[PDB]
């Protein structure tokens, strides 16, 4: 088969600066009739692959002019000019000239913004889940950048690691931000055995930790 | 255009499982067909091809004599049909358009191949701008849906992604309003389970 | 130029 190998990974870029992608073939790619059909997806976060080019250079239509294709031989790249936020997510370069047709395993394209700290949100569990006997405590880190960050759990002041299960999206097409959600799971009783629930997220954007609390 | 996938679900391996795709805003007799998979590790793979009389059925080896394209144009349907199905097949399977490329894509409908049973999720309300959520715990296969008043609330929103403990899945989802809005509105979240076919309706309340 | 069938 045709291998499609992609190049970077990973792709972070800033508003308005360009960003290029490689795509490198295991052979040539042109079809019996002379010509060459490479292909470039977008998967935009949530949604469907889209269509950006075809035969190696050809906008599908309703692609913006700033997407540019080019290449032969075994190389082929994806240019766009002016980084726009709605451009972030995964780029796929696709062969159709040999059989079976064959995917890139893509690049991963990331929008640079200035730091962002997080709003921080626990909740306690629901009347709902205690009677199941079970108590999961939550705490939601929204909108912020960059994606890595810390939380450390507190009960009655104690660090607290087992048992919880952090979980980030994936970089938001509208302010370019990411949010994560980490879940404190006990039992009921263990839960009613303690007062003072503490999630606290450190982000580089401050030494100071982000700290919300409950009691009962 | 718009094509729209069903049939998805959860299978023991060796089952078998017929996907069906509702074509519509064009001339479906016109033009060939393609169905491509994406894995959980997110690969994208080419499994069939038809071309618009429902002719040249074509695949990869990694499915050939296992899956069978074909394509009722009367009825504007586009079918894949599986069988002896492995761990390999768990996919969310796109139903495509083809012409100059993959030029129109379905929203998919997710496969599972699993020797687990369906478990359907647990729906809890998280309350105290304001922000609210739902946590949806504990069920299996993936995936689910989550809106917030029946989709009136389309902003403030994000869905973390489900994570696999104990082999069943837990999200949370996040809303965030004006305090104005809530309690002063009823705020619902809105779940639905495919796989196990159930739908729940959670009120946040203080 | 559509994608040739296989």
């Amino acid at each position: 088969d045709v291998l499609m190998t992609q190049t970077p990974l990973s792709l972070p870029v800033s508003l308005g600066d360009q960003a290029s992608i490689s795509c490198r073939s295991s052979q040539t790619i042109v079809h019996s009739n002379g010509k060459i059909y490479l292909e470039w997806y977008l998967q935009k976060p949530g949604q469907s692959p889209k269509l950006l080019i075809y035969r190696v250079s050809k906008r599908f239509s309703g692609v913006p002019d700033r997407f540019s294709g080019s290449g032969s031989g075994t190389d082929f790249t994806l240019k766009i000019s002016r980084v726009e936020a709605e451009d972030l997510g995964v780029y796929y370069c696709f062969q159709g000239s040999h059989v079976p047709w064959t995917f890139g395993g893509g690049t991963k394209l990331e929008i640079k913004r200035a730091d962002a700290a997080p709003t921080v949100s626990i909740f306690p569990p629901s009347s709902e889940q205690l009677t199941s006997g079970g108590a999961s405590v939550v705490c939601f880190l929204n909108n912020f950048y960059p994606k890595d960050i810390n939380v450390k759990w507190k009960i009655d002041g104690s660090e607290r690691q087992n048992g919880v299960l952090n979980s980030w999206t994936d970089q938001d097409s509208k302010d370019s931000t990411y949010s994560m959600s980490s879940t404190l799971t006990l039992t009921k009783d263990e839960y009613e055995r303690h007062n003072s629930y503490t999630c606290e997220a450190t982000h580089k954007t401050s030494t100071s930790p982000i700290v919300k609390s409950f009691n009962r | 255009v718009k094509l729209v996938e069903s049939g998805g679900g959860l299978v023991a391996p060796g089952g078998s499982l017929k996907l069906s795709c509702a074509a519509s805003g064009f001339t479906f007799s016109s033009y060939p067909m393609s169905w491509v998979r994406q894995t959980p590790e997110k690969r994208l793979e080419w499994v069939a091809y038809i071309n618009n009389g429902g002719g040249n059925p074509y695949y990869p080896d990694t499915v050939k004599g296992r899956f069978t394209i074909s394509r009722d144009n009367a009825k504007n349907t586009l079918y894949l049909q599986m069988s002896s199905l492995k761990s390999e097949d768990t996919a969310i399977y796109y139903c495509i358009r083809q012409y100059y490329g993959f030029d129109y894509w379905g929203q998919g409908t997710t496969l599972t191949v699993s020797s687990a049973k369906t478990t359907p999720p647990s729906v809890y309300p998280l309350a105290p701008m304001v922000t609210l959520g739902c946590l949806v715990k504990g069920y299996f296969p993936e995936p689910v849906t989550v809106t917030w008043n029946s989709g009136s609330l389309s902003s403030g929103v994000h869905t973390f992604p489900a994570v696999l403990q104990s082999d069943l899945y837990t999200l949370s989802s996040s809303v965030t309003v004006p305090s104005s809005t809530w309690p002063s509105e009823t705020v619902t979240c809105n779940v639905a389970h495919p796989a196990s076919s159930t739908k729940v309706d959670k009120k946040i309340v203080p | 130029d559509t994608r040739p069938a296989p």
